[PDB]
């Protein structure tokens, strides 16, 4: 619905399904950090330089991307989550 | 902290011979290196709490140092830790540490020292009647000189 | 009426109206935060380019702006009210 | 009599008022604030570019310039006192 | 004697005065502060631009600047004082 | 796994082991910093300048880099532990 | 001996002497700041631009030359102390 | 061994040189600081400008280099301590 | 600290005499560096407190001050 602005994403997280070790162990959920990955709703036009050429966004809307521990207001949109992300906060896809 | 625990081992694991610690505490930090290092057996080593406190402790390890035939690491001396080589690395032939106690047998060196010692602690002995209570004063110079029975 | 300067927006925000889960459960307005949601008023001849030249902001008119929280100044004005903004801060648009 | 420099602006505050709400509220003086809307007694040459370029300011000597709160240096002129502000401090005209 | 570097100024202050105000009120040295009048007794060359131009400086010798509040650094000369001062820290000129 | 954007740099920290000297003191892990060195499993695609240029990052898939004593993300994936990074905080190669 | 790179100036202080008011009144050497004058020795090459061209530094040697009250780096060289000081924090010359 | 990248320079301290006055004074190592003489191992590329551009560094790896008390980075090489450094915080050479 | 306790120290070991200080305490890196300088040789000094307290102690320096000849270096 909601659309970016210049150098602006929206970003979803993984949000949590009752993690576990690969080994089994499981891990309840008040000694669990909120997901850094997540996937793109929407990109915006691109990160506006001084000069005024504005350069396309590398990340994709399906890209998996991973983000900084803070990446976003994480805005509620018509009862559903989105957490709204940037290229310079972002650390790498896939 | 552990760095300057090293320059003390580089030169003992060199010389492949056991080493001796007065100190005033050896915490967790300082103290895991050794232990482990002991249990390797690269050093065969202990660690010793100081032996008493203000100006008692000056007194004793200035002692400890001369029949040893090193010297003490002061903070008057200004010699730091990291610093610190073989050369006044203190030596003797037996040490024996328990729970409580501690016994050097001594290095046999310093005969002018040990015989001048002898001289102004009797020296202080008469001066010190004024205020001296215990025989920690003679016993001082009974350790270096002598030893002690206890009936 | 009110005409922003350069890059600044004039918006609005959408105000408290009665706020409810669509569940059907009333949250008390003592416990509600002031909504991100905002329309836009004035638009500004937009951001100055560090060579002098001017880009045209990206919001037209009358569009649902959403913001970060302190995103306004919150000017006042006889009746209705406004919060002043920047382009830069703009979270997303629609 | 006084003169700017470069984007520098010259203005002064609506002054006392009595402040009173359209349905005939009187506020006490002591719970109101300094009008943040002034009038601009002079302008000067403009921005002055990285690149040396000036940019006539956008502001005219009869526009009604509102600001935000602590937005002057509070300057004194023989008696009268003016705000002195800058280009990128004033929020809106008129 | 003394003469700045590039967009430096130097600025004497307007010195005590025996301030009182028009009425005939005469305010004690224990209330008063240094005066923010001050005229220049010699100019930089001006501004280091990015590109390395030099702006020709906009104050003049036989004007009178004002300081914003803590302006200058107090230089001192064979018992004379002197505040050099940046031309992008001037509020305003005459 | 992951592609770095721009100036991103993933890097392996070189692993946990247990550090002897040459003369055989063993340090107990109390003791020991995290190791400093790395090396990078993937580069992004280069510092992204100003004018929208991309320069070509001069570290390699082979290469021995050493953090900055902090830098890094620390990111997960299926358990195995990267240090996304940057070339600004690359203090040296080999 | 000592040369200086880029925009760094290396310049002496005016040291100790025994001050006296022009009316005779010797202060004491606890109640002085340490003196505000050097002389410069050795000037660098010059500032870097942001293109890269070289601006030659206005000083020269044998200069007099003002700190900011705190410039410099106290640095000793063959016996003696030197100020090494930079171009933007020049105060004034002579 | 190991190569520095754009701006950074590898430098190695004068080490302990048992410091003592001319006069024949000698100062105890408690009472020292650590040496701000070094000597230059590897010099990197050069400043990366905003443009792109490479300036070649102005130290040569043969010339004797002071900076700043708390300047560069310590690193560990094989047993060696070697503190590396940016080009703009070293304070001057020989 | 050493950088006044050397400039006095530069010209003692000129004239190669001998040194006697008396101070409220010296205690710290400055003591060091007569200790470890006393023993390498380089001079011959010592250190002292000052005698009495409070007002006790400016005269009785002065009086030792005009016994020795010099002058009582005083924060007057």
């Amino acid at each position: 619905r909601l659309r970016p602005l210049y150098d602006k994403i929206v970003v979803k997280r993984m949000e949590e399904q009752e993690q576990k070790t690969p080994s089994g162990i499981i891990i309840p959920d008040t000694a669990k950090e909120k997901p850094q990955i997540g996937e793109v709703i929407a990109v915006g036009d691109g990160k506006l330089l001084s000069n005024g050429q504005i350069v396309s966004p590398k990340v994709k809307k399906g890209d998996k991307v991973v983000f900084n521990k803070y990446a976003g207001t994480e805005v509620e949109l018509d009862g559903e989550k989105y957490l709204i992300m940037s290229e310079d906060e972002v650390l790498a896809v896939i | 902290n552990v760095k300057d625990l090293l320059p003390v081992l580089e030169n003992v694991v060199r010389a492949g011979k056991p080493l001796l610690i007065i100190a005033e505490d050896v915490e967790a930090e300082a103290l895991a290196t050794l232990v482990v290092n002991h249990i390797k057996g690269v050093i065969r080593a202990c660690a010793v709490k100081a032996p008493g406190f203000g100006q008692r402790r000056k007194d004793y390890l200035q002692d400890i140092a001369i029949l040893t035939g090193g010297t003490a690491i002061t903070e008057e001396l200004g010699i730091k830790l990291e610093s610190v080589t073989l050369d006044m690395l203190g030596r003797a032939d037996k040490v024996i540490v328990d729970k409580d106690n501690t016994t050097i047998v001594g290095g046999k060196g310093s005969k002018e020292a040990i015989q001048a010692r002898i001289e102004q602690i009797k020296r202080q002995i008469l001066e010190t009647t004024s205020d001296y209570d215990r025989e920690k004063l003679q016993e001082r110079l009974a350790k270096l000189s002598g030893g002690v029975a206890i009936i």
